[PDB]
Parts: structure tokens; sequence; C-alpha cells
């Protein structure tokens, strides 16, 4: 279990092949919705970070992401 | 008769390519004889003084042993002669890769002809010079009784006097380097005037000096393409033996 | 007037705005426009305030070039090689396809290599007395230049503080590669040795003609520079270290004669009449025939430096800079009078500035209502200030590169026989 | 017992070519359409009858090179 | 930083259609290299007539050349005397088996969305 | 007049925000820095924080601490600022047992692949991500990754070509965002 980001060599070669470019490459995914069309609950409010790009922090309001799911992932 | 118009003599400024086909054994063993020759003849020039009779002679026998072209017999010397031809094509195309390599071929080289040069007839000087591309030009003999007093003074290997029964050369300044160097010739408006020894030895070294560089040079855009499996280790095993 | 460096920067910025002649310099770093990207390529080399140096700069027209000297106001400039790319775009090439190709052969003179021969002055101070030095070295080496060579365009250009350079800029020098200019120093050089040499030149028994006319040359100067204003052999040290030179034999008698001597000019009889008689006893000996002349040799010749000629892409100081210490300007030098050339005269940037300032106040009453371009005030500017004979001087060395340009094309056009 | 494909392809390519030609000249075409350029109109092209299949050639894998 | 290298066609660079000293990238059949001289000659066949472009290769040495193979030039247009135009390369890559007709039109779809762009000013 | 910029406080709700946007190197330099916040800049209204350039590199420059490249996408030139990431305390290896040596062996071959895969010279294909920045009066791209394109027919840059054009009809030529509606 490895846990990058969120609240032994096998572990090294893990972080290692999760991080270099041959991982982070362009592909082409087919995915679907995570939340199920029948399911029914709309209550996200809109939240608000704090992201500071020229060493002066800003606040916005930003959006809930977007969970998907995978049926089939191609190279290109 | 295609043996003696091909290499009509020992000396040679190396400007027609060859143009026939050889089998792989002979290229390395060419290759390989060359080299070792060329590190004979650097050896040799280092531990003595150029010159002499001993150096002379251990560098005759040295050529001799590797069934090379040195001397002038009028039989059955097609052979050393089309060896050394196709031999020192086949270094310049090994040779061609960094400036210290080419520096000490062309230095090797260059040795290796002012000796061969050193060993021949003055009527064989003659045809080997009307052979290749130089021509010279001899100046007058009211021009060489004008300026005797600063050749004489100059002294380019003349003493006494010497002047007489001897041919004075006009070139330009920048093909006597050697001589230009030390104050061993008299320049006037831009022209040396040389003896005939100095002239031939010094001038003759010179020009085939800057026209092997310029080849080289020119040879060094072509291993682009030598892409070859075959010469490959060859090539890799001589560059740095 | 004593200079003040705190004072420099706005001369700085008013020189280089109306004074500096950049028409001229542009249509000598120009050479007619015969090669296609000729000053494109041309590389040169400033140095800002408090001490910032940026070299690999190159300038596409005349317009650029002012607009860039104007906003940057260097105190130094100077100028490299001909390269086969633009310089400041030097990372834009493959390695190795990068490199000098042309650049006009240079020379440098300079005091520090007499402070072991001459008494007049301090370190690194001249005086008139020693004026006479750079004097007979630019007519040896130009001599020599002109004779023995045949070089014909020269620019002799005054340092600013105490050498000369001299600028040959023919056409067929500047493709000559390093070897060939190591060769011509090394013929235009008899002062050879390290400094724990004492006896720096050797003479053989037959003379170089070009030796023979150096010292003809040397022997007009040689009697007033050295035996009266130097005064060589005023003290017992003075004819102490001259005897360094001599043989060894002879040690005693020269002492007690010049013990009996009383000025410079008997002492240099009675070594004179020494040397002519040790002369008929010379047999198989370290000294030559020639004391007297190996003495004016290591006395009198001047000493090249090597490095500054042999490189193919080194850098000079630019002719019309600033000398950011004393302040004057490196004027183009006359040959044809140099022996009235007094360094000491050589206007400098505060008067040129104080004259422009005049000749404004001037012009507010007699040259008013014009509407002239820029171009045509700095013309002005420079042509009424004490700068104008340098120029002209400028003007008839390009005058002379433009004749030989015209002469060399219609040589080309009578070879292709076509008008 | 030495050969390399770029002399080979270099000959299938010289032999098509020139077929091409002479046939183009003897049947008086203007000019050949390339094979992978798409067009809405009648065009001629010329190539090399193929297979794509290592077994027999059939009426249904035909590929013109 | 040097200019951008913008698309031509080879018929186009041909025609005298570019100004001197413009930064283009083009396209072409290889068919010689003399090597003393360092000059290589392109063409590209536009229906039924062929067009040259003649490219000089003195800062891309050394160089493996191959007869009848696209390639892609980039560099600057110079014009001359006698030798008419000579683009000095920068940057010489070797491309085969490209799809022509794509290129094209992607290269004419992408100067009409730059007109339509530059249409609103 | 003068097109008042979106509010700082609604920029979050744009999509493109958080998204490496493909645009024109051309459009790079000319778009209009914000002034609410700097190294935030706008095109046609959306708050473009990052970039997604490739291009062909036409100048290489290095010194102690970073590299430096020139993208050229046939629009424009420029620089891409690429950081050097410190290889402190190397990875030491062992001889485990025979799995773990297969394990070695593997890791070293992929950090040789990745050492292969960062090396780039003059001529070669870039792809650059990063985010725009201002140093001394020039725009540059402070690249996050980066690596060689393998391209040997060039089909990724022709299809690149091809699609931007209707990327920017489809999404970036449009009005604004939905907040509040």
């Amino acid at each position: 279990v490895l846990q990058f980001a969120g609240p032994e060599p096998m572990t090294m070669f893990l972080w290692t092949l999760c991080t270099s470019p041959s991982v982070l490459r362009p592909i082409v995914l087919s995915f679907e919705l995570e939340r199920k069309p029948s399911k029914i609950v709309p209550l996200e409010p809109p939240r608000l970070q704090r992201f500071q790009c020229g060493e002066l922090p800003f606040l916005t309001h930003v959006n809930p992401r977007l969970r998907l799911s995978c049926l089939s992932i191609r190279e290109s | 008769d295609q043996r003696n118009a091909s290499y009509p003599h020992c000396l040679q400024f190396y400007l027609q390519p060859p143009s026939e086909n050889i089998s792989l054994i002979e290229f390395e063993n060419l290759a390989i004889d060359r080299v070792k020759l060329l590190k004979s003849v650097e050896n040799l020039g280092v531990s003595y003084v150029k010159g002499t009779e001993q150096y002379q002679s251990k560098l005759e026998s040295e050529l001799r042993k590797l069934k090379f072209s040195y001397r002038e017999n009028l039989e059955d010397e097609y052979e050393p002669r089309r060896r050394d031809h196709i031999s020192h094509f086949i270094l310049r195309l090994a040779y061609c890769q960094s400036e210290e390599l080419r520096r000490w071929f062309i230095q090797q080289e260059m040795d290796l002809l002012r000796f061969r040069f050193s060993i021949l007839p003055k009527d064989k000087i003659q045809d080997f010079l009307k052979d290749s591309q130089l021509q010279f030009e001899a100046i007058s003999d009211e021009e060489k009784t004008l300026r005797e007093q600063e050749i004489v003074a100059s002294s380019p290997s003349l003493s006494g006097l010497k002047l007489g029964f001897e041919s004075i050369y006009k070139i330009p300044f920048a093909d006597a380097l050697d001589l230009f160097r030390g104050r061993k010739v008299y320049l006037e408006d831009g022209f040396a005037y040389v003896p005939l020894k100095d002239i031939v030895a010094i001038i003759l070294n010179e020009f085939r000096a800057k026209l092997s560089k310029a080849l080289a040079l020119t040879a060094r855009s072509l291993p682009a393409v030598q892409s070859d499996e075959r010469l490959q280790p060859l090539l890799n095993h001589l560059s740095h033996s | 007037e004593t200079f003040d460096p705190t004072e420099l920067p706005e001369l700085l910025k008013l020189y280089y705005r109306r004074l500096f002649p950049y028409s001229q310099y542009y249509r000598w770093l120009n050479y007619g426009g015969v090669i296609k990207n000729y000053f494109q390529h041309r590389e040169f080399s400033f140095t800002l305030k408090d001490d910032i140096y940026i070299r690999y700069q190159s300038f596409n027209n005349q317009s650029d070039l002012e607009k860039e000297m104007q906003k940057m106001n260097p105190y130094k400039i100077d100028i490299g090689a001909v390269y086969s790319h633009r310089p400041n775009q030097h990372n834009t090439v493959k390695l190795g396809a990068f490199q000098a190709q042309e650049k006009e052969l240079v020379f440098d003179i300079d005091m520090t290599d007499y402070d072991d021969v001459r008494r007049c002055c301090s370190s690194a101070d001249i005086c008139p007395k020693c004026w006479t030095l750079m004097t007979m070295a630019i007519r040896i080496i130009d001599r020599a230049l002109k004779e023995d060579f045949g070089f014909k365009h020269r620019l002799w250009v005054y340092s600013g503080r105490r050498g000369v350079h001299c600028w040959v800029c023919d056409e067929s020098v500047r493709k000559l590669s390093s070897a060939v200019r190591s060769g011509i120093v090394e013929y235009l050089s008899l002062v050879k040795g390290g400094q724990d040499v004492k006896k720096k030149v050797h003479l053989s028994e037959k003379i170089h003609p070009f030796i023979r006319k150096s010292i003809n040359i040397i022997k007009k100067y040689f009697e007033e520079y050295a035996l009266v204003n130097q005064d060589i052999l005023e003290n017992k040290e003075s004819w102490d270290k001259i005897l360094a030179l001599v043989p060894e034999t002879i040690h005693d008698e020269l002492q007690q004669s010049f013990q009996k001597s009383h000025n410079s000019l008997q002492r240099w009889e009675h070594l004179k009449k020494v040397a002519s008689r040790y002369q008929n006893n010379i047999k198989n000996d370290k000294y030559g025939p020639w004391l007297e002349w190996e003495i004016m040799l290591q006395y009198c010749f001047p000493r090249l430096d090597i490095n500054v000629s042999k490189g193919i892409n080194h850098l000079l100081k630019s002719p019309f800079s600033v000398h950011p210490k004393t302040g004057r300007i490196s004027v183009p030098i006359d040959l044809q009078k140099v022996d009235q050339f007094d360094p000491f005269t050589v206007p400098t940037i505060s008067f040129i500035c104080r004259e422009l300032d005049a000749i404004s106040t001037n012009e507010e009453e007699k040259e008013e209502n014009e509407a002239e371009s820029d171009v045509k005030h700095r013309t002005r500017d420079y042509k009424k200030t004490s700068l104008a004979p340098y120029v002209k001087v400028f003007e008839h060395f390009l005058e002379n590169l433009d004749k030989s340009r015209k002469g060399e094309l219609l040589k080309k056009s009578d070879l292709q026989k076509d008008f | 017992m030495f050969q390399k494909l770029p002399d080979i392809r270099e000959v299938l390519t010289c032999k098509i070519e020139e077929l091409g030609s002479e046939l183009k000249e003897h049947y008086k075409i203007e000019a050949f359409t390339p094979l992978l350029a798409p067009a809405q109109e009648p065009v001629t092209l010329l190539g090399q009858i193929g297979c794509d299949s290592n077994g027999k050639l059939n009426n249904k894998s035909v590929i013109l090179e | 930083l040097p200019k951008p290298g913008t698309y031509y066609l080879p018929w186009e660079v041909s025609a005298g259609q570019v100004p001197d000293g413009s930064t283009l990238r083009t396209f072409g059949r290889l068919c010689l290299y003399d090597m003393i001289q360092s000059r290589v000659t392109l063409m590209a066949q536009h229906g039924s007539d062929q067009h040259q472009v003649l490219v000089c290769t003195k800062l891309v040495e050394p160089f493996h050349a191959q007869v009848g193979s696209l390639y892609i030039v980039l560099g600057e247009l110079q014009h001359q005397q006698d030798r008419g135009s000579v683009v000095k390369a920068r940057v010489l890559t070797c491309v085969e088996g490209m799809n022509l007709p794509l290129l094209e039109q992607a290269i004419r779809e992408q100067r009409l969305y730059k007109q339509e762009r530059g249409g609103s000013q | 007049r003068c097109e008042e910029e979106t509010p700082s406080l609604l920029w979050g709700l744009d999509p493109v925000f958080l998204a490496f946007a493909k645009l024109y190197i051309r459009d790079i330099l000319d778009m209009k820095e914000s002034r609410q916040v700097p190294g935030v800049f706008l095109y046609n209204g959306h708050p473009i924080k990052q970039v997604d350039v490739l291009g062909t590199v036409i100048g290489v420059r290095e010194r102690d601490a970073f590299y430096s490249y020139g993208v050229d996408d046939s629009t424009g030139v420029i620089n891409c600022i690429c950081w050097k990431k410190l290889n402190t305390e190397s990875v030491s290896a062992a001889p485990s047992a025979a799995r773990e040596l297969s394990l070695t062996s593997q890791l070293k071959k992929l950090q040789e692949t990745i050492e292969q895969k960062t090396k780039i010279e003059i001529g070669d294909t870039i792809r650059v991500r990063g985010s725009i920045r201002t140093y001394r009066e020039e725009r540059e791209i402070h690249a996050t990754t980066y690596y060689k394109v393998d391209d040997p027919v060039w089909n990724i840059q022709i299809a690149r070509m091809l699609e931007l054009p209707t990327i920017y009809r489809k999404v970036y030529d449009q009005p604004f965002h939905s907040s509040a509606l």
C-alpha cells in the first residue's frame, strides 16, 4: 500500500515508476461517470481555496472534482 | 602500360584515389603495416637526429622489411607502390576524427616524404616536380646579380659567393614559412628568394602539408556514411590501438 | 588640467551622443560590402560601469550600433574577429561549427618592456625623453612591414597611456592563419630571453639585411637619446651594469678608462676604441665582433608580444576610446609627422566637452533657425572641436582603402574582360 | 551472396516508374494522383498489384502499392 | 532568439514569393550532395512540374545523406547574385514516409484559421 | 470601453484554470497579464495559469543550476527553463536475494531509460509543460515535466497542428464561465 498524497526495493521501485515519464504519458481513455445516473443527491456548494502563484496568495471559488471510472486504456 | 603509368615514381603526392577491388584480409594487413611503419618512423626520428647515417640506414631497413617502396628499380616495383598508395588512403580514412590524430598523421607523413625526397637523384627530382601540379619560377641572371649581396648575406645554406651555378626561385612569402620563420631567406616586397635545395625541400614539404590537411578535412565529412557493418571493428581498433 | 573621474559619466554620454564618429567607423568596419554579412558577424565586447564584462556582441547596421552605444554608455570598446554566425546567437548552432575566420593583424608595444633599460621615468610614467623609444619602434616596424613584407594599408593608434597599436587591414592579411602570424612575429624579434638572462642579444658573424637596416635607422637617434638625456654612463652603477655585456678580459681596462673619462661621450668613445682594439684579437671567442651593435640593440630595439598576434580570436582596444584613468582619446597617428607627435598634447574628453559647450554657446548667436538632422549636428560638432585632424587622417586611410578596393575591382573586371 | 534491401527497393521503383511513364506517354494521360490523396472525382493511379496475405491471390485481398 | 520558422510550400519558395531574410521551413526530396562545396539540391513534384530548392549545409556537417528521401529544412533565405536563392540550413532532419497531402491540408487549415482570426481586426 | 477583467474570486469556477491549456506560442507571447494577481494571464477572459507546448529545439544553454532551451512551434520562439533535480542521497545497492537482485537490475534499467529519455540536443522535438513567468522583461516557461518526443515520421506534430484550431474554436473562443448564471 502506497499513499503518495492524501489524508524495501519494492517500495523504491514503485516510487520511481510512479513518477518517471514512462507512466506520465498521453493516453486514450474510455471512461464512465462514477455517480450512476439513477443516483440523486445534488448538495454541493462551491469551496474556497488559496492558490499562490506570484508569492501572493489569493482566494478563489473552486468546484468539486470530477470522479470517473475506467473501462479501457490504450496508448497513442 | 598501365603498371608504370599508375606508379611511375617512388615519390607521390597522393592525389588520385584507388579504384580497384581488394579483399578484406589485404585491407586489414595494409592498414596494420602502414600504422607500424608510421610508429617506427616516429620512434626513429625521436631517438636519433634527422640526417646522419644510422638513422637513414635503420629507416631503409624498416621500409624494406615491411615490403614498401623506398628505392628506384626498373623492374618489379608495382607491388610496393600499390601497397603504399592503398595503405596511405586507408590510414587517411582511419585518421580523420580529432585534431591531435590529424596533426600526428601529417607530421609522420611529412617526415616520410622528406626522407624519400632526400634519397632521390636530381633528374628524378626534376621529373617528379614536373609530374605533380607544382610550377616554379626562376629569376633571370640580371636579377640574380642585381640582388646577390642580400642573398649571400641571408645565407640560405650558401657560403662564400656560392651564388654562381645556381637558380634562384621567386615564391610568395606565405609558402616559405619554415625558412621565413628564422631569418634564413631574403624577403623583398612580398616574395622570397631561395636557392635550389632549400626551395625544393621546404616548399614541397609545405605544399604537401597544406594539400594533405585540406584533403583530410574533406574526408572528415565522409565517415558519417561509414555505417557498414564491416570495417567497423577495424576502424574502432585502429583508432585507439 | 587634472582629470576628475567623478565627472566621467556625463562627458562620456555627451561624447558618445555627439562626437563619436559612427559613420567613419561603419565605413571602415564594412569594407565596402563586397562580401555578404561582414559587419553582421563582427564581434564586440563592451565593459559597462562598475566592471561588468560582456562579450559576444554584434549589430545589424549603423543605426542599431548608435542606439546600443547611446543606451549602454560603455567605458571600453573592443573589436574581435569575424565568425561564421552572428555572435549574439552563438548557442543556436551545433557545437564545433562556430569558429573565427578573419581578423586584421595587430601589434602591441608598451613601456613596461623597458623598465630595466630606461631611467628617466619611474615605473609607469612617460616623459618627452622616453617617447623617442616609441618613435624608433614605429619607424622600424613600419619600414619592415612596408618593404620586407609589402603590407599597404596600416593604421597606427595611440593606445592612450603608454603604447601604440598597429592595425594592418589589407585584403590577403585578414585570411592568414595563426602559424603565419607566429612566423611573422618571430621574424620581427631580436631581444629574446627571460628575466634571469643579462645579455639578450646575440649577433652572428653574418648580418641579416633586416638587422643591418634597423641598426642604420637606430644610429640617427641613439646619441641624443642615450648619452645626453638618459646619461647611461653618469655614475658607477651605470657603466657597471653596462659592463655586464662586455668581454670579461677588459673589465679593469674599461673601468680605468671610464675613471679617466669625464662625460658620457668620452666613455662611449673609449668603449668604441676598446671594442675596436679587441676585435683584432678575437679568435674563437663567445663575444662577437659587434659589441657596440649588440649594446645598441639591447638598449633600443622594440620588444613585441607573441600572444597578442598569435591568436585569431583576440581582443584589442578600439580606436577613439576613452582611457578610464587619464581621460584621453585613442587618436590615429600620422606617419608623415611622427617626430612632432606629442603625447601630452592629445585632447582630453573634458577639454573637447568644454569646446563643444563653447561651440554651442556661439551657435546660440551664430547658427540660429536651422532645422538640420542630428547627423549634420554631430558632424558639425566633431568638425569644430579639436578632433578634426584625427578624423581627417582616418578619412584619408579610408580613402586609401576605397582606392585599393576600386583598383582590385578594376583588375577583376580586366580579368573577366567585361566592361 | 551479398544483397541489401535498398538495392531491391531501387530496382522495383525504377521498373515501376519506367513502365508507368511509358504507359502514360502512350495513352496520353495528364497526371497521376497520389494514392493517399482523397478526392470526389475520378482519378488515375499507378501501382503494383500485390496480396496482403501469404496465401494465393483472390478477388477480395488485392492491394495496390 | 531566432525568428520563427513559418511554413512555405516549395512552389511558393521557388516562385520568389518570400522576401529576403525571412525564416522558412520547407520540404523536398534529396537529389545530390556536392561534398566539395557542401550544397544540397531538393525538388518537390507538383502536378507534372518539378521545382528546385538549394540548401547550403555548412552548419550541419558531418552528414549522412540518403538519395531519394524526404527532408525538412529550417533556415534563413538569402538572395545571391548568380546562384539565385539558397537556404542556410540550421536544422535538417530526415523524415521518410510522411503523408504529404495531410501536411498540406494542415498547412492550409492553419493559414485559414489565422486569416479568420485576423479578420476581426 | 476598457474591458474590466473577471473578479479574482470567480477564477476557480472556470474549468480551464486547472487544466494545461494548449496554446500557440504567439498567443503565449501576446496575452495580457492580469493586474489583480501577477503570474496569472488572460486570454478572451479565460484565466490561464499553465500551458502546454510542443516544438523543435533550436538552442541549448546550460548553467550550474538549470538548463535553457528554445522551443520553436512555427509561430514563435520562447524560452523554456528546465530546473535540475539534485540527486542527493543516491540509493545504495546491496547484494540481496535473487528476486531483490532482479528488482535492483530492473530499477537500474528504468533509471537508464529515464536518463536516455531526458537527454536533449539541438534539432530534436520536445514537449514542455509548466507555468508562465516573467524575468527581466522576458516571458518564459518554467517547465514542470518535460521529455524528448520520439517522432520519426512526423505524425504527432501533424495531428497537433490539425487539432489546435478545432479546440480553439470550440473552447477558447467562448465568452466566459457560468457564475450564478
